């Protein structure tokens, strides 16, 4: 398996790595029908989303979508710095595929 | 309880994550890494601030003593505060660790390595025109269960953190001799004091994160997610 | 997809944005039959609920409702400031659809 | 829906409101067969339980029962003051129906 | 229902109460096949386990087992004192049935 | 059952003990399809993964893989030192089988 987020990011089409190196500015969570998602922003202006589960997702990603939302909430609440984000750029806001943090 | 007069108000202390040493914005900030040295800190006096340089924040053993110091240093402030702090192993009795080389012995200070996290502050009193408002405001985020049973770090754990310079006679004598950093008693001695001090701080900071970050841990229904 | 809570809120009929910018004052949780819900209030006196799951809830909303109650409990216990709420105003108390937090 | 715990409590038989206004003194958790439950006590002598799931619990309550035990564990750990409890008094110890916390 | 850990403990065979009154010294977690379990030890020397789900466990115990491991992880992290443990002593290490904490 | 991570580790083929005694340096989490995994590294230069669930994992391991991931996230966030790791050395990066922490 890959050993870094950059290496893992490279195996997919439509992805790109963002070096954030900063904490989350705002956290938005929604339980409205067909918009069950999370949106995060940074002071740099960047805005990213964890997509609503759908057909583009295989069954194994369902449990991972839930884990990712858990991680972003606690990362926001603890003001923990995010290092990099691997995102799919064929979505607006860009969709989160992986995240990394370093101390 | 330890006490410290300080012009920095409660909401600022809250923004910073605690009472910080000179030049340390936030308690968990690893970027603007500070220089830590007990001997240096204990000698350098400040104007407008009770001793808080060289990685340590000073405190007194009583409200009255904290008050006296505040009057001498913060005399021209219409308002200032005296924070009431719980004892814990990030605190070192300056007289005990530096022994007979303690520069200001009579003051009897107890310093906190790396600052004082907000959760270790019990409460505070406001001081108006130099007069103490005898009503203690209590901090809602003080961790009672955790700090309930903790104490100052014993002197034995501080000897290696004393920070005396390499050729300082103290490194050739009881009981500092048995605790001298590699290259003490060459910059290395100094660079080693900074290294050890940063290690002790990092471990204490982990204990604090274990307390405050755990409040955000949300348990998952694994069987339902699986 | 929406990029902010206001933008998401506007996609629904019977919603409205409440600018809270304050921490939750009280939290009520119930496991009583047919009323398994959560109610929160603020110093302003405003009161909101997370509804009991029902037929007005699409299957994808069921996991999002549980997540929202988890988020509200965490926020209450840690005195975290809530920035805005998107609520369905055709319920009493107003029903929560999305929440945002900042800084 | 009800706006306060007192309104909610009044909709059921054999319930009573206890004004606690204190943190939990002791927390007991059991995974022993047929006794999967949580018991809490207060300094004033009161003892309450979250019941072992059973025939009296409808499907919708199963999840809320698990949520209530999570709430009692985290409330104990953080030493959070509990304002009121709505309990069924036809069980010993009295069984928790709803919980309220404030400030 | 029982009102204390000692009452509850005595309802089963091969159980014993241990008064710990100390925090967990070490925490070991395993995801290895047939060894999915948690092992804890105390400064005093005692070692206990939450056992792997098996035929000796009733269904209602499946979820209680998961809750107990959650509780053990968070009390270890927060350095929270454990008061008493009710354990099955016909297992090596002794198996956890109930836990109690008080402050 | 085993009483220590070393004892448990030796019950499996292709495993080995690593004494880390250090906090996790970086944490990487991915929800990308076929790569739903976590990767951690230490200052020492060592990299470990929690594998993507597959056929080499028995049913009872599914719930344990999820728990391990929750444990690594909170251990990372709190900067808690990991003592030893039991890993499968026939995978690159080496795969985590068990973890132990002390103090
Ligand atoms: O999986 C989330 C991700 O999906 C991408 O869509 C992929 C899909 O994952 C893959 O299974 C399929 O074979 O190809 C699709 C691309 O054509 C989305 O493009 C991406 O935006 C995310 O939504
Ligand atoms: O989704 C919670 C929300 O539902 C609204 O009702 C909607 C329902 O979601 C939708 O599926 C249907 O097509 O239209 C309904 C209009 O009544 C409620 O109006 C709102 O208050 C919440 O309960
Ligand atoms: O819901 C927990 C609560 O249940 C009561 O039992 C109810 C039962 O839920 C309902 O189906 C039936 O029609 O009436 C019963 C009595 O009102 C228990 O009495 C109470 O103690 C709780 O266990
Ligand atoms: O519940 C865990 C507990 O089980 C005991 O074994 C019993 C079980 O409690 C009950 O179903 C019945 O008496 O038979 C089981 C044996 O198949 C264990 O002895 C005890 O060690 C725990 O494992
Ligand atoms: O369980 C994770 C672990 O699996 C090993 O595969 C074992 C497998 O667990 C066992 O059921 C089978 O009978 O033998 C396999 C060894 O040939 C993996 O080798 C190991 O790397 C982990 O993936």
């Amino acid at each position: 398996a890959p050993q870094t987020i950059t290496e893992l990011c490279s195996e997919y089409r439509n992805t790109q790595i963002y070096t954030i190196n900063d904490k989350i500015l705002s956290y938005t969570e929604s339980m409205a029908g067909k918009r069950e998602m999370v949106i995060i922003t940074f002071k740099s202006g960047e805005t990213f989303q964890v997509e609503v589960p759908g057909s583009q997702h295989i069954d194994s990603q369902k449990k991972a979508i839930e884990r990712m939302k858990d991680t972003l909430r606690i990362t926001y609440l603890t003001e923990t710095k995010i290092d990099k984000l691997c995102v799919w750029n064929n979505k607006t806001p860009n969709s989160i595929a992986a995240i990394s943090m370093k101390n | 309880r330890l006490y410290r007069a300080d012009s920095r108000p409660p909401d600022e202390i809250k923004r910073s994550g605690g009472l910080m040493p000179r030049g340390h914005n936030e308690y968990f900030d690893r970027g603007t890494q500070m220089n830590i040295n007990l001997y240096d800190h204990a000698r350098g006096t400040q104007t407008g601030f009770v001793r808080y340089d060289d990685g340590y924040v000073s405190t007194k053993l009583s409200l009255r003593s904290a008050h006296l110091a505040g009057q001498s240093i913060l005399s021209g402030y219409s308002t200032y505060y005296i924070y009431v702090i719980a004892t814990a192993p990030n605190m070192f009795n300056v007289n005990d660790v530096l022994g007979v080389y303690s520069p200001h012995p009579y003051e009897q200070e107890v310093s906190a390595l790396g600052g004082i996290p907000y959760s270790q502050i019990y409460g505070w009193y406001r001081v108006n025109f130099g007069v103490i408002d005898e009503r203690l405001h209590r901090n809602r985020e003080y961790r009672d269960r955790y700090y309930r049973n903790l104490n100052i770090a014993p002197a034995e754990d501080g000897y290696r953190l004393a920070g005396f310079p390499p050729d300082h006679q103290a490194w050739r004598e009881e009981p500092w001799i048995h605790h001298a950093p590699q290259g003490c008693g060459g910059d290395t001695c100094n660079e080693e004091t900074q290294n050890l001090s940063t290690i002790y701080l990092r471990e204490y900071q982990s204990k604090v994160k274990r307390q405050i970050f755990s409040d955000y841990q949300s348990e998952v229904d694994i069987y339902n997610r699986i």
